């Protein structure tokens, strides 16, 4: 089982959020990390598509 | 009359020395007949003891028992009508008198209260007979056994078993029988059946008032229709009209409170840190004054030095004309040095240690020229004969041990000094007591300028740790509005550059507070750089931290690291606020950041209390908190707030604010004033009980209480238990309502709730109160003042010296061991110190033999100068006087001129009030029933024998009241006496026994505590709703007759009998507790009675002398004193929040589960199927919490994001590490006795940091920080010393050992020396494992040294003579080789191999760190080294030859070769062995993987993971005790006989060889013996302690791999 259904870089947001293989990233968050780099700097995995 | 008749033959082997022995023996013997045999026997016992007591003092026994007014009149001596009292022994002599009273108590209980009750009335009589008549010293001597020195002590327990035996044979009332038998006993719990228990017609009230609305018995669905009833009401009369406790968030509304409660915008203080702050002003221009711009001094630096030494001798008993003298020396070297080398007065003088007209001195004392040579030429023409004496004095009874060839014995030349001072003119300082703005923006700074503030603020902070050290027995030559030219201040120095120096020139000395003037100097040319006013002793956290402070900002700053643009803001914000916060320390700005922690918790949740933006205000003054207060909110809501795109990373901006609240931790805890703090605890104290109306006045303080007292008492006890459960005005009152309480109790028993009554175990198996704090009370003072009066007296079979005042040293803590013993003492101290022997020689003086202090307090030695000018006193001392003084010093001292000896000797100096309180003490200016008559020679009368409801017969439980230091707030502390204390502590006992058979509560179980850590884990991490309740008040409201009801209603069934356990004893003591009696301090006393408002001062001032007396003991119902009754309260606490949980179950239909710590819980709520629709649960609670006692604190808070339990706070996915309170926490307690210990503490506390991922960066700078802190001391570096610096990441699966083979290691570069001698241990650890097994032989190898045992080793492996002179060559410098360094730190007043003293401690069951380290520093200078005699490190080390032969140049100064060390080779010892017995020992601890080479090997600073240790243990890990003492008797019969196992009784089992000879253990226990800094034997009986690290993937990759 995952997480708690929590963003987990802002803990506030939970609505269609995204998983990152091991928790619930938000449609926004995902973005910014993205075009900040390709690691994931929250669980330091490769990030999703 | 089988015993009878043989008593009065074994009592004849007595000597009948005194006459009066025989005439009662005569009289005793003579007459048989039941009834006077007994009391005979009773007193002639009683006074052959009384009668050796007496001859033991040189006394003189009472044979008539008459009062002290008819033994005053027996001589020629007025009666002033004194209390008339019965002496045991009198001593009369002169005008002083010598009374002593002698008993005998076998139990400490009643010695301590026969000694108070003897003390206090022998002391009650002196105010009366000093008044008109003389003076007197009580002497008590207590005897806590029937020996003496006059039988041969073994018939005097016969005697007493004979004596037993006739009174319980036949007797002729019920308890003077039960007395007299338990008095003769030797030694002897619960189960107090032998009392009596008599009503008194009061209890029947107490049990009308405590006791009639308890049933305890109410059925199961009558309390689910009252909760739902009760329920209904509540939703629809008390919360649907907006009268609740909590409510949401909404951060807008906090953020804009924030900014109006923090962010002041009212105040005329401006947005710059510098121009508020003094001091950060005077560290501004210093640092921007420096930042943008040879035997001579080592002579003069050398013959200073001796000065100072000779100067700490005092032989010349004086002290000005000692100045005057080392002035002229001072004085002709420098004119001896300025007589050629033209370049040296300027060259190095200005750019060394001179100023303006003014030469350093001894005592770090600043003189002007001109005033020197001024004073210098006095003494001359009236004296010309002084430079001959003082010429020849230095040579006959002296040292004998100068250099001063001729600067001593020349005449001062006073035209060359002249020429000197018209050198130089005069620029001397201003000493400033009591707009526009140029400070650089510090924002926009470089990087280089704000080190070199922190480097400047370490600087000036080390110079007034130093200023605190000047000697205390200190005088100007001459004494001294808002500017005052210095002439004569002390200075101290500290160095920044090649040429500038820098000045802090202050003029008082102690530890108080002062004002000190802060100039430079770059070529001579000394400027002004500023003034302030602190405390020295507030400023030792920054007197080496430079680096670490720097590297803590600098990581929490990389953690924001995430937006490149938002570090870069806050970065210079946190410099500056922890600047700012470190130069100005106080308790307000911890308050302020504490209430910051608060806010962010109630930020970061969902619902919160009302009242809780009123707990986060405090009230700034002195305009330094306005600055830090703007910082610290300016930097939350540059970090908090945003409308959309501000929680982008939250977990790092949570972790960076509760750092940043966290800061608290760096300023000091130590009570900025003591008097003050006093006085605050007394008002929180008083305050609550007031307000409630039930503070009785002084009893009887015997257990009778009159009529007005009971009916205040019952009226409290009443309004206690009077509170409805539908009125919601009382919600902020004490007391419980009893409906409540009775379903509670009703649902408890019948197996309802998560706890029950099915316990196993079954339970039942000399310092005054009213002054704590005082370094010497009344007690210890009085006794050693009549200590050492009758010693005199004795001694006197007249003259006496000063060898007296030595006594005074001799008992409380040959001029050099009174220098070592003087000095050693604090201030207060050494005002203390002086009282005693002004009090011993007015004692002596007496035995050698204006008008307002009559009315007013008629002693003399509290005359204050604060009611008398200085001229009237300076110019009446000095008046006529023919018959009061005499002319010289009299250093002999004669009986009976002592006052006048005192009185020249006080004129003579400077200081004239010593003189004046001399002249008016010298002018006289202060002028057959066997129940009663049987209880006065050593019947124990206040023994326990009956008690009432109230009392025991023997007291009323005193208490005494005291402060106890915490960072936001103080807290309380309460001292009882030895009675009430062994009650309090079966009742903990027993309460705690109860709990322990409990589950749920978390207050003394680990387990349960890492259940409840996991439990809140795993619900933050779900997502379940955690509510952290933190209550307030839980002492100050919380009575005992609140857990008196609750145990009466209770029944605890037994495991497996269920038979309901009578708790009497139990509600017998808590009864008694109930009516405990606490005594004011009475500083208070005094601060309100001589004499802004105050509720307790008014309170004071109301009872002084309206109703009855002032006040000084106060009783009343609700108390429940902190730290007394924690474990009934933890108990009450967790039945009652069971029941509230169980409630919430029935009503709500969630999940919850509760863990307790007595005062704050954690409630982990799991709800079924938006938390919005969860406010009326928790009101609810909060309001069934109120009815009992039990109110909620606004920083109580809930939420579903971040839980908090013991301070340790829990988030989702991790943990916070709270970096700040760790480094704060390794920069101080810098507890120093050996620098061995102190290197062990921060091991120890560093360790504990690294395991909470801190960094390996900062710990090698505390490492440093500690070595230079060893450094100086003066004591130098050492190889092992403290912790090592270029540590990495393997502080896991490693010891102290290991780092110190570490260390070892890293001293040599090539590991060629090393890797042989661990070669040869792997090859001895081999060689014992299997193989040739060794035995006990190698121990009498271990016992004999360092040399010989490591060549024996040596050619046990295999070597030759070349490794003999090889290996032994390196050697290190022991000053700790015949014995450890001797030394007297500052400890309190009033007063062999190391693992002794372990297994000792193991077997048995207020002061500065700036003064304690300066303590440190001072008694490391001295004679320390011990030899055969005692001599200097500095001699020692200078001892040592610079060969240099390039082997002792690979780490100078801690390592030498052979020869280096010829003329001082006692201490040399190798290295090498030292590092075979740490290989040898790590390898039987943790594994043999520490025998290998170390090998080198071949990411974003936030990844981190957790870790655990990889050790394995050969040596039978289980490891308990009675293997370590086996072992010890067997090697060492000796050392195992004397110093260990006195206090022993199961020698049995350590005897029958219980698991005898251990794999390792035998060889790896001689090892710990001997050396004294391997310690391992301490270390293996211990937990680990961690069991886990957390640390950050960066540095578990740089480290060694060792395998
Ligand atoms: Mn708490
Ligand atoms: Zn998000
Ligand atoms: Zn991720
Ligand atoms: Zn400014
Ligand atoms: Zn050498």
């Amino acid at each position: 089982l995952y997480g708690r259904y929590n963003c987990k870089c802002c803990w506030f947001a939970d609505t269609n959020l995204i998983t990152c293989n091991d928790h619930y990233l938000c449609l926004r968050c995902h973005q910014t990390m993205l075009r900040n780099s390709e690691l994931c700097h929250i669980c330091w995995k490769p990030l999703p598509t | 009359d089988e015993y009878v008749q043989e008593l009065k033959g074994l009592i004849r082997k007595h000597i009948p020395e005194r006459c009066e022995f025989g005439h009662q023996k005569v009289t005793f013997l003579s007459q048989v007949h039941p009834s006077p045999l007994l009391t005979e026997g009773f007193k002639l016992l009683s006074s052959l003891v009384e009668l050796e007591s007496c001859e033991a003092h040189a006394c003189q026994a009472n044979t008539d028992q008459r009062f002290v007014d008819v033994i005053l009149s027996d001589n020629g001596i007025l009666c002033p009508t004194l209390p008339k009292v019965i002496p045991d022994g009198f001593k009369l002599t002169g005008k002083t008198l010598i009374l002593l009273e002698t008993f005998v108590r076998v139990n400490p209980d009643e010695f301590e209260k026969k000694w108070k009750a003897d003390m206090s009335k022998l002391l009650n009589l002196k105010h009366d007979l000093q008044k008109s008549g003389v003076t007197l010293v009580p002497i008590v001597d207590g005897r806590s056994n029937y020996n003496n020195r006059f039988v041969a002590d073994w018939v005097i327990e016969r005697i007493r078993w004979l004596l037993i035996e006739i009174l319980k044979a036949s007797k002729s009332e019920d308890q003077e029988y039960q007395r007299l038998i338990h008095s003769l006993s030797n030694v002897k719990l619960e189960n107090l059946e032998h009392l009596k228990r008599n009503s008194l017609d009061y209890d029947e009230r107490l049990n009308e008032s405590l006791f009639i609305g308890l049933k305890g018995d109410i059925r199961e669905s009558t309390v689910r229709e009252e909760l739902i009833k009760l329920k209904l009401w509540f939703k629809d009369e008390v919360f649907s009209k907006g009268l609740g406790k909590f409510k949401l968030t909404d951060r807008r509304e906090l953020l804009e409170s924030l900014s109006s409660l923090g962010a002041h915008l009212d105040s005329d203080v401006s947005s710059c840190p510098f121009c508020n702050n003094k001091l950060m002003e005077i560290v501004y221009n210093v640092t921007f004054s420096c930042v943008e711009r040879s035997n001579i001094e080592k002579h003069y630096l050398s013959v200073l030095s001796l000065c100072n030494k000779i100067k700490g001798l005092k032989v010349f008993n004086t002290r000005r004309n000692t100045l005057l003298f080392l002035d002229l020396i001072m004085v002709n070297l420098m004119v001896d040095i300025s007589d050629s080398c033209q370049d040296a007065i300027e060259s190095l003088r200005k750019s060394g240690l001179i100023v303006g007209q003014m030469v350093m001195l001894v005592n770090d004392r600043v003189l002007d020229i001109l005033e020197a040579v001024k004073l210098i030429r006095k003494k001359i023409g009236t004296n010309p004969n002084w430079v001959k004496n003082c010429s020849k004095i230095l040579e006959r009874s002296h040292p004998e041990i100068w250099h001063h060839l001729s600067t001593l014995i020349k005449q001062p030349d006073f035209n060359s000094l002249i020429s000197i001072a018209q050198h130089l003119v005069s620029d001397r300082p201003i000493m400033r007591y009591s707009k526009i703005c140029r400070h650089k923006l510090f924002q926009e700074m470089s990087s280089f300028e704000q080190m070199r503030l922190f480097k400047t603020l370490s600087s000036i902070s080390l110079s007034l740790i130093n200023s605190m050290k000047t000697s205390f027995s200190s005088r100007l030559l001459v004494n001294e509005f808002g500017n005052v030219r210095l002439r004569e201040c002390y200075a101290q120095r500290f160095y920044l550059a090649e040429s500038l120096v820098g000045f802090l020139f202050y003029q008082k000395t102690g530890e108080r507070s002062r004002c000190y003037s802060v100039y430079l100097s770059d070529n001579g040319v000394m400027s002004e750089q500023g003034s302030f006013y602190c405390d020295p002793k507030r400023f030792f956290l920054p007197v080496f931290s430079d680096e670490v402070l720097a590297g803590m900002c600098e990581e929490m700053t990389s953690w924001l690291d995430f937006d490149t643009g938002l570090m870069n803001d806050t970065g210079p914000i946190l410099r500056l606020l922890v600047l700012a916060i470190l130069c100005s320390p106080s308790k307000r700005n911890q308050t302020f950041l504490q209430g910051l922690r608060y806010f962010l918790m109630a930020f970061a949740n969902q619902i919160h209390h009302i009242d809780l933006t009123s707990k986060l205000v405090v009230e700034c003054k002195s305009s330094s908190e306005v600055v830090v207060q703007r910082l610290a909110v300016g930097l939350f809501i540059r970090l908090l707030s945003g409308e959309s795109d501000a929680s982008l990373f939250f977990s790092r901006r949570f972790k960076y604010l509760l750092n940043v609240s966290y800061l608290c931790h760096l300023i000091t805890k130590e009570t900025p004033d003591r008097l003050t703090d006093q006085i605050k605890c007394f008002e929180k104290f008083i305050e609550p009980k007031v307000k409630f109306g039930c503070a009785v006045v002084n009893p009887s303080l015997n257990g009778k209480l009159t009529v007005d007292q009971e009916d205040i008492m019952i009226n409290g006890l009443k309004k206690f238990f009077s509170k409805s459960l539908r009125d919601t005005e009382d919600v902020q009152t004490p007391g419980v309502c009893k409906e409540l309480l009775n379903y509670c109790v009703s649902l408890f028993n019948r197996g309802k709730l998560k706890v029950s009554g099915e316990l196993k175990n079954n339970p039942f198996r000399i310092p005054k109160l009213d002054e704590l704090g005082n370094i010497l009370s009344t007690y210890d003072k009085e006794k050693l003042v009549s200590a050492c009066v009758s010693s005199m007296a004795e001694r006197f079979k007249n003259l006496d010296p000063d060898s007296t005042d030595y006594l005074i040293l001799k008992n409380l803590t040959t001029q050099e061991e009174l220098s070592l013993m003087y000095e050693a003492l604090t201030e207060e101290q050494v005002e203390s110190f002086n009282e005693i022997k002004h009090d011993v020689q007015v004692a002596l003086a007496k035995m050698a033999d204006v008008s307002l202090h009559e009315v007013k307090d008629f002693d003399p030695d509290v005359l204050p100068p604060e009611v008398y000018k200085e001229l009237c006193d300076a110019v009446y001392k000095s008046s006529e006087k023919c018959n009061f003084f005499l002319e010289g010093v009299l250093d002999v001292c004669p009986l009976g001129l002592l006052l006048k000896n005192l009185t020249t000797s006080s004129y003579v100096d400077e200081e004239y009030f010593m003189c004046f309180k001399y002249l008016l003490i010298q002018g006289h200016f202060d002028q057959f029933t066997n129940a009663a008559l049987r209880n006065l020679c050593f019947y124990s009368e206040d023994s326990p024998t009956e008690f009432t409801s109230i009392s025991s017969n023997s007291g009323n439980l005193k208490f005494g009241l005291s402060y106890k230091e915490q960072v936001g707030s103080n807290r309380e502390l309460y001292v009882g006496d030895l009675n009430t204390k062994l009650m309090t502590r079966l009742v903990e006992d027993f309460s705690e026994a109860v709990g322990n058979s409990m589950k749920y509560t978390c207050l003394n179980s680990e387990k349960e505590f890492e259940r409840a850590i996991c439990d809140m884990k795993m619900a933050v991490n779900n997502g379940d709703l955690s509510c952290s309740y933190d209550h307030s008040k839980w002492g100050p409201t919380m009575s005992p007759a609140l857990f008196l009801a609750l145990l009466q209603m209770l029944e605890l069934r037994t495991p497996v009998d269920r038979s309901k356990i009578d708790l009497d004893s139990v509600k017998s003591i808590l009864k008694w507790h109930l009516h405990k009696v606490v005594e004011v301090p009475i500083n208070v006393a005094e601060a309100y009675c001589i004499g802004s408002t105050s509720l307790s001062e008014e309170f004071f001032h109301q009872t002084m002398q309206l109703n009855g007396q002032i006040p000084s003991h106060i009783m009343s119902v609700l108390d429940m004193g902190q730290g007394i009754l924690h474990n009934t309260s933890d108990l009450y606490g967790l039945i009652t929040e069971q029941f509230l949980c169980y409630a919430l179950d029935l009503l709500y239909d969630v999940i919850p589960v509760s863990y307790t710590s007595s005062d704050d819980q954690i409630t982990l709520i799991k709800t079924p199927s938006d938390a919005a629709e969860w406010l009326e649960m928790i009101c609810f609670h909060e309001f069934l919490s109120s009815k009992l006692n039990k109110f909620v604190s606004p920083k109580s808070v809930i939420g579903t994001f971040v839980a908090e339990f013991k301070s340790r706070f829990f988030v989702m996915g991790e943990e916070t590490p709270l970096l700040t309170k760790f480094v704060a926490a390794a920069l101080h307690n810098v507890k120093c006795k050996t620098p061995t210990q102190l290197s062990e503490t921060i091991d120890t506390i560093c360790d504990q940091c690294i395991a909470n991922g801190v960094s390996t960066k900062i710990v090698t700078r505390i490492s440093k920080r500690v070595n230079q802190l060893i450094r100086y001391s003066g004591y130098g570096e050492t190889p092992f010393g403290a912790i090592e610096d270029q540590d990495v990441k393997d502080w896991v699966d490693g010891s102290r050992g290991y780092r110190l083979q570490r260390k070892i290691e890293a001293i040599f570069h090539d590991d060629k020396e090393t890797s042989f001698i661990r070669n040869c241990a792997r090859k001895v650890f081999n060689d014992i494992k299997r193989g040739r097994i060794f035995e006990e032989n190698l121990i009498n190898l271990i016992g004999r040294g360092g040399d010989e045992a490591l060549t024996g080793f040596l050619q046990y492996a295999g070597c030759s003579e070349q490794e003999v002179n090889r290996v032994l060559n390196y050697r290190w410098v022991n000053l700790s080789s015949f014995g450890d360094l001797r030394l007297v730190l500052r400890t309190k007043l009033m007063t062999v191999p190391t693992l002794i003293k372990t297994l000792q401690s193991k077997l048995s069951r207020q002061s500065s760190v700036a003064s304690g380290f300066i303590g440190f520093c001072k008694s490391m200078g001295s004679k320390c080294v011990r030899d055969g005699g005692f001599l200097y490190i500095k001699e020692v080390y200078s001892g040592v030859s610079a060969c240099t032969c390039e082997i002792c140049a690979l780490k100078p100064k801690i390592i030498y070769c052979n020869n280096s060390l010829n003329k001082v080779s006692q201490f040399s010892k190798p290295i090498l062995w030292d590092y075979f017995s740490l290989v040898l020992t790590n390898a039987c601890e943790l594994g043999e993987w520490v025998f290998s080479t170390v090998k080198e090997p071949q990411n974003n600073q936030n990844f981190f993971w957790a870790v655990k240790p990889k050790v394995v243990r050969q040596i039978e890990d289980q490891l308990g005790m009675n293997h370590v003492l086996q072992s010890i008797r067997r090697n060492y019969p000796v050392l195992f006989d004397e110093h260990l196992t006195p206090f022993m009784n199961d020698l049995q089992v350590s005897r029958t060889m219980d698991s005898g000879r251990l794999k390792f253990l035998d060889v790896c226990i001689a090892l710990d013996m001997m050396n004294e800094n391997l310690g391992i034997i301490s270390h293996l009986l211990k937990t680990r302690d961690n069991s886990v690290y957390i640390v950050k993937q960066s540095d578990c990759a740089l480290a060694h791999i060792r395998q």
